[PDB]
């Protein structure tokens, strides 16, 4: 949208097998993971992601309090299982300018990776740009 | 709440204690 | 307006079926009894590709071969407006669903009448 510019959000994901584990050879090892919502910034760089007010893991509905809601930065969250999942992050602007989904795919292939997603960032209302202008130059 | 495929779907990478 | 959940659920075994519903307040699932009509639009290769279904449930069965990409055209009650669902027919599962969230509008009188049976209104 002319009304809007796309910013960058970053998921890092982090996961190990939880060491000392007495498990069988045919059964899952229980693994420590993490999960961020970082932003990048208009270099490419990592930042905090301060025009969010609100973030909410939807875990899968294994887990208990599966929405796991996040008032405030940092947006982590760690957590124990076995499984891979895809999760709803829905994000929230500060300003009440809207909010956006992150479907992301929790997997165990790697002991760390990041995925980057691309959003529509309205920069017309005004709570909202004083924050976006500290990173992007807005029309 | 029924779920759709997507979120309702958990998987296992391996078994055992060993990193593939 | 207010966010609504529109789920097709696809079956196979090719007899595929395919059923749009919606889910309500509780995430129950129940027939879209806001939608006046739904036409399935499927490909070319069939007879007769458009299937309008003018009435309740939104339910096709039909036998094929391949997997292709469907347009659920769904109009809503009282002349409100149209959204259309991308829904891919696939068969590697002997069934699945897929929500769909869509965005209703809130300043037709005669489809808030059937939307207050399910949900509260701004």
């Amino acid at each position: 949208s002319d009304h809007s510019i796309e910013v960058t959000f970053r998921v890092k994901t982090q996961q190990v097998i939880i060491p000392e584990q007495n498990i069988r050879g045919n059964e899952l090892p229980l693994r420590r993971w993490q999960m961020e919502l970082l932003m990048l910034d208009a270099t490419g760089k990592e930042v905090e992601p301060t025009i969010l007010s609100k973030c909410i893991y939807h875990l899968h509905s294994s887990f208990k309090q599966p929405k796991r809601r996040l008032n405030s930065l940092p947006f982590f969250i760690k957590e124990t299982g076995w499984g891979e999942f895809n999760l709803k992050i829905e994000c929230f602007f500060i300003g009440n300018a809207g909010k956006f989904s992150i479907e992301h795919d929790l997997t165990f292939e790697d002991d760390a990776y990041a995925v980057d997603y691309t959003v529509d960032v309205p920069h017309e209302f005004s709570h909202l740009n004083s924050e976006l202008s500290k990173y992007f130059d807005l029309p | 709440k029924q779920l759709a495929s997507k979120a309702a779907r958990k998987s296992a990478p391996s078994t055992g204690g060993v990193k593939y």
